[PDB]
RNA sequence: AUGGAGAGUUUGAUCCUGGCUCAGGAUGAACGCUGGCGGCGUGCCUAAUACAUGCAAGUCGAGCGAACGGACGAGAAGCUUGCUUCUCUGAUGUUAGCGGCGGACGGGUGAGUAACACGUGGAUAACCUACCUAUAAGACUGGGAUAACUUCGGGAAACCGGAGCUAAUACCGGAUAAUAUUUUGAACCGCAUGGUUCAAAAGUGAAAGACGGUCUUGCUGUCACUUAUAGAUGGAUCCGCGCUGCAUUAGCUAGUUGGUAAGGUAACGGCUUACCAAGGCAACGAUGCAUAGCCGACCUGAGAGGGUGAUCGGCCACACUGGAACUGAGACACGGUCCAGACUCCUACGGGAGGCAGCAGUAGGGAAUCUUCCGCAAUGGGCGAAAGCCUGACGGAGCAACGCCGCGUGAGUGAUGAAGGUCUUCGGAUCGUAAAACUCUGUUAUUAGGGAAGAACAUAUGUGUAAGUAACUGUGCACAUCUUGACGGUACCUAAUCAGAAAGCCACGGCUAACUACGUGCCAGCAGCCGCGGUAAUACGUAGGUGGCAAGCGUUAUCCGGAAUUAUU
C-alpha cells in the first residue's frame, strides 16, 4: 500500500486492532515509542477527535487528502454525514473486496486490485478507490482464479456482511445494497470526526 | 549527419608569441590562404580548412598582464605555434609561455617570423631557442637570403627549395636546392636527423648504421617526437611579405597531433570526486565538454565557446552544466570563419564551438550530457600581482560598480575584486598595472562607471613598549544611587604574536568576583580602539592586582569604565608604539639580477633574509613593510626584463620608524 | 433546519473595555530541502522596454493577354535510320503581369478610457450592410485607352521616364427600366417630427462574360453580372437604470444652453458655421485631482457581505509616438499609404527600407513564467465550379510537482522479541512484526508481439427522383463503391523476468497532534504572539523516539475568515 509503516504502532497509537485480530493490542495496548510505557498524559478534545478521524483513516488506509474528498462528497450525500462518510468508505473497492474475503487483510485486498487481480461486472479495475454500487458483481482474473493467496483467503470462511452476498465456488460478490451503520464497524465514533473537519 | 572532418584530420593550434611577434599576423595569414579555394579577430576561435583538414585557431596575448587568455585557450588546445622575432629569437614572454605550454603538456612548432627585418638572424634564434628555454628544437627548414635578401626556404626534410619572386605569396617555385647552399642543408638535415634520433632509438640505430632516411619515415619520427613534445620542428618565413605561410601550415599538419594523437583527458564524478573518468575522443561516448570562454555579441547574445572532448551535441537538446549542476538547453550552435559564423546543427569531439542561449555557464564549467555527471578538471589561474584601492568617483554609481565588477570577475578569471573590513576599502587584483588600467578605463566607458584608483590602505596596529602599575577609577556618587568602579593594573609588552592576556591577580575579593569578567570585556573594548592612532592595541598583558568596590553603588559598567580608565592613563604612561604589517617576500629571477632585487628590496625599507638557487635560477628571501610593497611587480619587472616573479605572505608586525609614526599620528588626528 | 467552535496576551489576583497575534481557505505564485509515474489543466503578473533570425495572407488559367515547356506526332538522311533542324500541327501543364475577391477576419496586448466604455432593459416615424438566400424585371448597342510585352534613356538600389503595339467579368458614351428624386390630386393611420398605400406628369440612374448541351440561320444548363424588393448577418446612434476614491477639490461652462437659417453625415443632433437671446451644470457633489479596461465570472464568508477581474467567452480600446486621408460593402486599417517626431539598418549622399502588445527566440528588468518543434490529418477561415493552395488560428509533441486528480515505492505468516542505536532506577524499556528467513503479486519498470477510435468526408463513378426544357447536358437530393492521420506503431491489450530501480519535508512549551538524553551556558542561538537561553533547557544545536503530511513538505508575499475590530443583519 502507500502506507508502508508499522501498523501494529499505529493501533497502539489509537487504540484500535486495525486489522480486526487484536495481535497489536494482546500484549502491549499501550502507545508506542521510548515514553509509551509509564504513560498517562489525558487527551484534549482536540486530540480525541484528531485520534478518531486517524483511526478511521488508518482503518481504511486512506491519505489525508482522499480521506478529505470523500469526507466533503460524503456530506454532499442527503443522510446524516457521519453514516454516509461511513457507508461511502465502506463501499470501496478495497473494503468490498475485504469484506467478501478474497483477502485476509485490508492492504492485502488493496495490492490484489493493484495489480489486477479483480474485476467488477467482469472488467478490469486497478483503483482501489474505486466506489462500488449496489447492483455490482466483483470477480477475479481468470488468470489468478487458482493463486496460492487467494484460494488461502477464500478457505478460511469469514463473515460475509448482509449488504454483500458472496459465493466461494464461483469466486464472486455480489454488492446487494448499501451498507447501514450497525453492519460497519461500531468502534468508530463519526460524529468526533465530523466535528473534527468542522475544525 | 557525419562530421565533415574526422578526428585524425582535426587540428585545435594557439599561435602564441611575444609581444609584437606577429601573432596577428601570422593568423591573418593563415585564415586567408586557407579560405580561398575583410578578416576579423573578434571570434575567440577560427575554423579553416586547410588540404581536407579542419583547423581551429586561437590567436593569443602576448602581455604577461593578460597571461589569462594563453592560459585558458593552452588549457582547450592541442597543439601551439611560438611565434619568434627572428632580430632577438626568444624573449621573455616567449619563455612564459613556453613554461605554460610545457605545463600543458602542449606540442609546440616554432616559426621564426620577421625574416625580412633588418638585423633578421635564423641561427641566432635557433641558439636563443636552445639556451634560454633549454629546448630540443632544430630547424626543418633553412632560410636562403636575410633581411631584404631573404628570397627562398629550402625544406630539409625533401631536401626542396622554394623561392619566393613577390610579397604577395603566390607563384612559389620549387626547385632544387642550390649547389652553394646544399653542404649546409645537408649539414642541418643531418642535425635535425640527430636531434630526432635523441628521442627515437629505432631512427637512431637506423641513422648509425648509415642508411639513408626515408621521407615518410623521418617525417613519422618527428611526428612522433613532437607529439610526445620532445623535439620542437623549427621553421622560418615572413608572414607580412607573404614567405613560409604554406609550409608553416603543412608542418602543422604533419607534425602537430589531433585529438587522437593528444593525451587523454580525467575528470570526477559529480557524486564520487574519488573516481575517475577518462574522456576519450570518441562520438559515440557520453556527451563531454569544457566551456572555456563566454562573452556577449550584439547580434545573437550571450556565446559560451566550448572545447568538446568527448562524445556529440546536438543543438536545440538539454545538457547538464555539472560544475552548476543545472541543465542547459543548447537552442543554437555556432562556428565561426574567416568571413561569417555559420550555424552548425552537430558538434562532435574535439570540436571548438560556441552556444547560444547559456545561462550561468562560466569559463572552466563543464557541460556534460543529462543522464551524465561527469566534471572535467578546472583551470587554475595565477593570483593577483598588483592591487589598487578602487572606489567611484560618484557614489550614486556604487550599486552600478558593484554589478560592473561582478561581471568583470565573470568575464576574466584573473580578476579579482574584494572589500576589506579593516579598512573598507574595495580592492581590485590583477596580473598587472596595464591590466588594471585596462580595466579601469573598461569600467569609466562600458559600464559608465567613473572610479579613482589609488595605493591600498594599510590597517596598523599599537603596542606598549614600557610596563607600568596604573589605576582606574569611575566615581559618579553625586546623588542617589551612583556609579563607582576602582581597578589597579599593571600593564606589560607581551611577546609579539602572542595577543591580549589578562591575569586576575585579585587576593581578598577586593573586586568582587561577579565584576572581574567586566573589568575584562573593559580591557577589550577600550583596546580595539586605539590609545595613540586609533589603531587597535595588540600583545598586551594587563595583570589587575588591585581594587576597590562599593557594594551598592559597584557595578559591571562601572568596572567596564575603571577599566578603561585604567587603559588611558597606562597608555599615557607606556609610551605606545604604532606597529605595521610585514611581509614575507620571496622573489625568483635569474641570477643576474639578484643585486638589483636586493637593492630595491632595501629601499623598501626591508630586508634581505637570504639567496637560495632554484632551477636555473635564484630565490631571494626578505621581509618588507605592505606598504612599502605597493607597486613591487612594476618595478620587479623593470629590473628582470619581465623574468622576475614574486610572492608575498603577511608574516608579522614590527615597529613603524618615527618619522612614519608621527606622520600616521598628524594624519589620523587631523 | 443542511447553516455559524475558538485560543494567547495588560493584573499580585479579578471583571470589563481594547488593540495585537494565532489556528482555516485560496494563488498565473517565488524561494529552501526533496523528488517515481500517468491524466487533465496552467506557465512574462515586471519594461504598452528595444528587438537579430525564421515563419505568421493569400488565392483564382472555368475573367484577361503574353511567355516557359514544348507530348502525341509532322519533313531531309548525317548512311549515326536515330538523331537532325524549322517550314508546320502543335496536349497535360507552369508562370512574371493586368483583373476579381480576400487582406477591416483570424491572432496579440490592456497603454488610454470615470465614458452610454461596460452590464441590464428599451427606442430609431433619424440609420448603413459586400459575400449568403428568395422573388420580379433585365443583361441591348458602340467606343477610347492602359498594364503585360518590345525598344531607348535615368538611377547603387528602390524604382522611374520617353517612344511602339495588345486584352478583358478593367474604364467610358448612348437606349430601356424604379418603391429611388420633384410636382398636383387622393384614401387610411400614429408618438411631435410624421407613417402607410393609389393615381397622374417631369429629370435621371444599370449590366459581362466564362465553361458546357442540343435537332447547332438558336434555343438551353452551371457560375458570374445589373436593378428593385424582401430575409438573414454584421455594423451605427439615442435613452432609463447600475457601475470608484478625495471637499485639506465649491464653484464650472461662452459652441457653452436654447432658437432661426445654412452646410455636413448612413443617420438625428452645436456635428460645424453665421445671426438672436443668456442661458446650461452643481452640495441628489458639478469642476478638479488620483486611480482603473468593463462583464460572464473567480476567491472567501453560515449569510449579509468583503476582495479580485489570469486561463476560457462577450464587449471596448490600441498596433513605435502624434495627425490625416485614399482604396473599399466594411478601416481613418498590427505585419497598407502620406506627413511630423524618436529610433534602427542600406546608400554611390542624390536617396531608400522598417516597427514581434503574431508564433519561437534574443538582450534587459525581475523572486519568477516554455522549444527559433510536427502538421494542415480533425474543426474553422480566405479564393475557386471543383481538384486544390494558404492558414504559428488551430490540432498536436518538447520544457516546468506550477495546480488538481489517480497509482506506486510491495503483500501474507513471522517472538526466535535476533544483532545494533537511544534511554535506564541497570530489572530492563524502546525503535519492533520492525528485521532476518519462507511464501506470493507485477500496479509500475524491462523485453517481444497485436494495435483503436479520432475519418465525416469533399472529389470521382453508377443508379435513380424533384423543378424547369421540345429535348439534352447540367442543378439539388437519396442510395451505393475506391481514396484521406501530424499525433504515432502513441494510447491500450496479450505473453515472460525481478521486491528487485522508486521517501522526503516540517513539527514535538501553550495555542496544537508529538518527550527523553547529551553539548552550550543571557554566549551561541530561537521566536507567529506570550516569550525561551546566566551550568540538570520537553523552547537553542545534535541524537533517539514521537506527531502531521507524503511526491511533496515548509518559508515568504497577497486576499477573505476568525474580527460583532465600521456592528443593515
Ligand atoms: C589576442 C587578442 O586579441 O587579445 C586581445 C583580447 C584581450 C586579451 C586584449 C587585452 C585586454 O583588453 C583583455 C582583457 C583581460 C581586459 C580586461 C577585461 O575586459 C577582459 C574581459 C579582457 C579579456 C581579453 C582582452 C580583451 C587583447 C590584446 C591586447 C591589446 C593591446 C594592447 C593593450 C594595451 C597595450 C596594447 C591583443 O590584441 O593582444
Ligand atoms: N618586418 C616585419 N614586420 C612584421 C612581420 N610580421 C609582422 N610584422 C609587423 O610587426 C607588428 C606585429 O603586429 P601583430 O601581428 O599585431 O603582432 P602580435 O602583437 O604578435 O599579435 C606589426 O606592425 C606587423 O606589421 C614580418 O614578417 N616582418
Ligand atoms: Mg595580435
Ligand atoms: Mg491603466
Ligand atoms: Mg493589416
Amino acid at each position: 500500500a502507500r502506507f508502508r509503516g508499522s501498523n501494529w504502532k499505529k493501533s497502539r497509537r489509537l487504540g484500535i486492532s486495525l486489522s480486526g485480530t487484536g495481535k497489536e493490542l494482546e500484549k502491549r495496548p499501550y502507545a508506542p515509542g521510548q515514553h509509551g510505557p509509564n504513560q498517562r498524559k489525558k487527551l484534549s478534545e482536540y486530540g480525541l477527535q484528531l485520534r478518531e478521524k486517524q483511526k478511521l483513516r488508518y482503518l481504511y488506509g486512506m491519505t489525508e487528502r482522499q480521506f478529505r474528498n470523500t469526507f466533503d462528497i460524503a456530506g454532499k450525500k442527503f443522510g446524516v454525514h457521519g453514516e454516509n462518510f461511513m457507508i461511502l468508505l465502506a463501499s470501496r473497492l478495497d473494503a468490498v473486496v475485504y469484506s467478501l474475503g478474497l483477502a485476509r487483510t485490508r492492504r492485502q485486498a488493496r495490492q490484489l486490485v493493484n495489480h489486477g487481480h479483480i474485476l467488477v461486472d467482469g472488467k478490469r479495475v486497478d483503483i482501489p478507490s474505486y466506489s462500488v454500487k449496489p447492483g455490482q458483481t466483483i470477480s477475479v482474473r481468470e488468470k489468478s482464479q487458482k493463486l496460492n493467496i487467494i484460494v488461502e483467503s477464500v478457505e478460511i470462511n469469514n463473515f460475509v456482511p448482509e449488504y454483500l452476498n458472496f459465493d466461494a465456488d464461483s469466486l464472486t460478490g455480489t454488492f446487494v445494497r448499501l451498507p447501514e451503520r450497525s453492519e460497519l464497524p461500531a468502534e468508530i465514533n463519526e460524529q468526533l470526526i465530523v466535528e473534527y473537519y468542522s475544525r | 549527419m557525419a562530421r565533415e572532418f574526422s578526428l585524425e584530420k582535426t587540428r585545435n593550434i594557439g599561435i602564441m608569441a611575444h609581444i609584437d611577434a606577429g601573432k596577428t599576423t601570422t593568423t591573418e595569414r593563415i585564415l586567408y590562404y586557407t579560405g580561398r579555394i575583410g578578416i576579423t579577430i573578434t571570434s575567440a576561435a577560427t575554423t579553416a580548412a586547410w588540404e581536407g583538414h579542419r583547423v581551429n585557431i586561437i590567436d593569443t596575448p602576448g602581455h604577461v598582464d593578460f597571461t589569462v587568455e594563453v592560459e585558458r585557450s593552452l588549457r582547450v588546445l592541442d597543439g601551439a605555434v611560438t611565434v619568434l622575432d627572428a632580430q632577438s629569437g626568444v624573449e621573455p614572454q616567449t619563455e612564459t609561455v613556453w613554461r605554460q605550454a610545457t605545463t600543458y603538456g602542449v606540442p609546440r612548432i616554432v616559426f621564426v617570423n620577421k625574416m625580412d627585418k633588418l638585423g633578421a638572424n635564423f641561427e641566432y634564434s635557433v641558439s636563443t631557442l636552445h639556451d634560454r628555454l633549454q629546448a630540443n628544437a632544430a630547424p626543418i627548414q633553412l632560410p636562403i637570403g636575410a633581411e631584404d635578401e631573404f628570397e627562398a626556404i629550402i625544406d630539409l626534410v625533401e631536401m626542396k627549395c622554394f623561392k619566393y619572386t613577390n610579397d604577395l605569396g603566390t607563384e612559389i617555385e620549387e626547385i632544387e636546392i642550390p649547389e652553394d647552399h646544399l653542404d649546409r642543408a645537408e649539414e642541418a638535415r643531418a642535425s635535425l636527423i640527430e636531434a630526432v634520433a635523441e628521442t627515437s632509438d629505432e631512427l637512431m640505430e637506423k641513422y648509425l648504421g648509415d642508411e639513408e632516411i626515408s621521407v615518410s619515415e623521418l617525417k613519422e619520427a618527428i611526428r612522433q617526437a613532437t607529439t610526445n613534445v620532445e623535439f620542437y620542428p623549427v621553421l622560418c618565413g615572413t608572414a607580412f611579405k607573404n614567405k613560409g605561410v604554406q609550409l608553416m601550415l603543412d608542418a602543422v599538419i604533419d607534425y602537430l597531433p589531433s585529438p587522437l594523437d593528444v593525451k587523454p583527458i580525467i575528470g570526477h564524478r559529480a557524486s564520487n570526486p574519488e573516481e575517475e573518468v577518462i574522456a576519450k575522443a570518441d562520438d559515440s561516448a557520453e556527451f563531454a565538454a569544457l566551456a572555456f570562454k563566454v562573452m556577449t555579441d550584439p547580434y545573437v547574445g550571450k556565446l559560451t565557446f566550448f572545447r568538446v572532448y568527448s562524445g556529440t551535441m546536438t543543438s536545440g537538446s538539454y545538457v547538464k552544466n555539472s560544475t552548476k549542476g543545472k541543465r542547459e538547453r543548447v537552442g543554437r550552435l555556432l562556428q565561426m570563419h574567416a568571413n561569417s559564423r555559420q550555424e552548425i546543427d552537430t558538434v562532435y569531439s574535439g570540436d571548438i564551438a560556441a552556444a547560444v542561449g547559456l545561462k550561468d555557464t562560466g569559463t572552466g564549467d563543464t557541460l556534460c550530457g543529462e543522464k551524465n555527471d561527469i566534471i572535467l578538471e578546472s583551470m587554475e589561474f595565477p593570483e593577483p600581482v598588483i592591487h589598487l584601492s578602487v572606489e567611484p568617483k560618484s557614489k550614486a554609481d556604487q550599486d552600478k560598480m558593484t554589478q560592473a565588477l561582478v561581471k568583470l570577475q565573470e568575464e576574466d578569471p584573473t580578476f579579482h575584486a574584494h572589500t576589506d573590513e579593516e579598512t573598507g576599502q574595495v580592492i581590485i587584483g590583477g596580473m598587472g598595472e596595464l591590466h588594471l588600467d585596462i580595466l579601469v578605463d573598461r569600467m569609466k566607458k562600458e559600464f559608465n562607471v567613473e572610479c579613482n584608483v589609488g595605493a591600498p590602505m594599510v590597517s596598523y596596529r599599537e603596542t606598549f613598549k614600557s610596563s607600568a602599575q596604573v589605576q582606574g577609577k569611575f566615581s559618579r556618587q553625586s546623588g542617589g544611587r551612583g556609579q563607582y568602579g576602582d581597578v589597579h593594573i599593571e600593564f606589560t609588552p607581551n611577546e609579539t604574536g602572542a595577543g591580549f592576556e589578562f591575569e586576575n591577580a585579585i587576593v581578598g575579593g577586593v573586586v568582587p568576583r561577579e565584576y572581574i569578567p567586566s573589568v575584562e570585556a573593559g580591557l577589550k573594548d577600550a583596546m580595539e580602539n586605539g590609545v595613540l592612532a586609533g589603531y587597535p592595541l595588540i600583545d598586551v598583558k594587563a595583570k589587575l592586582y588591585d581594587g576597590s568596590y562599593h557594594d551598592v553603588d559597584s557595578s559591571e559598567m562601572a568596572f567596564k569604565i575603571a577599566a578603561s580608565l585604567a587603559l588611558k592613563e597606562a597608555a599615557k604612561k607606556c609610551d605606545p608604539v604604532i606597529l605595521e604589517p610585514m611581509m614575507k617576500v620571496t622573489i625568483e629571477m635569474p641570477e643576474e639580477y639578484m643585486g638589483d632585487i636586493m637593492g630595491d628590496v632595501t629601499s623598501r625599507r626591508g630586508r634581505v633574509d637570504g639567496m637560495e638557487p632554484r632551477g636555473n635560477a635564484q630565490v631571494v628571501n626578505a621581509y618588507v613593510p605592505l606598504s612599502e610593497m605597493f607597486g613591487y611587480a612594476t618595478s620587479l619587472r623593470s629590473n628582470t626584463q619581465g623574468r622576475g616573479t614574486y610572492t608575498m605572505y603577511f608574516d608579522h608586525y614590527a615597529e613603524v620608524p618615527k618619522s612614519i609614526a608621527e606622520d600616521i599620528i598628524k594624519k589620523n588626528k587631523g
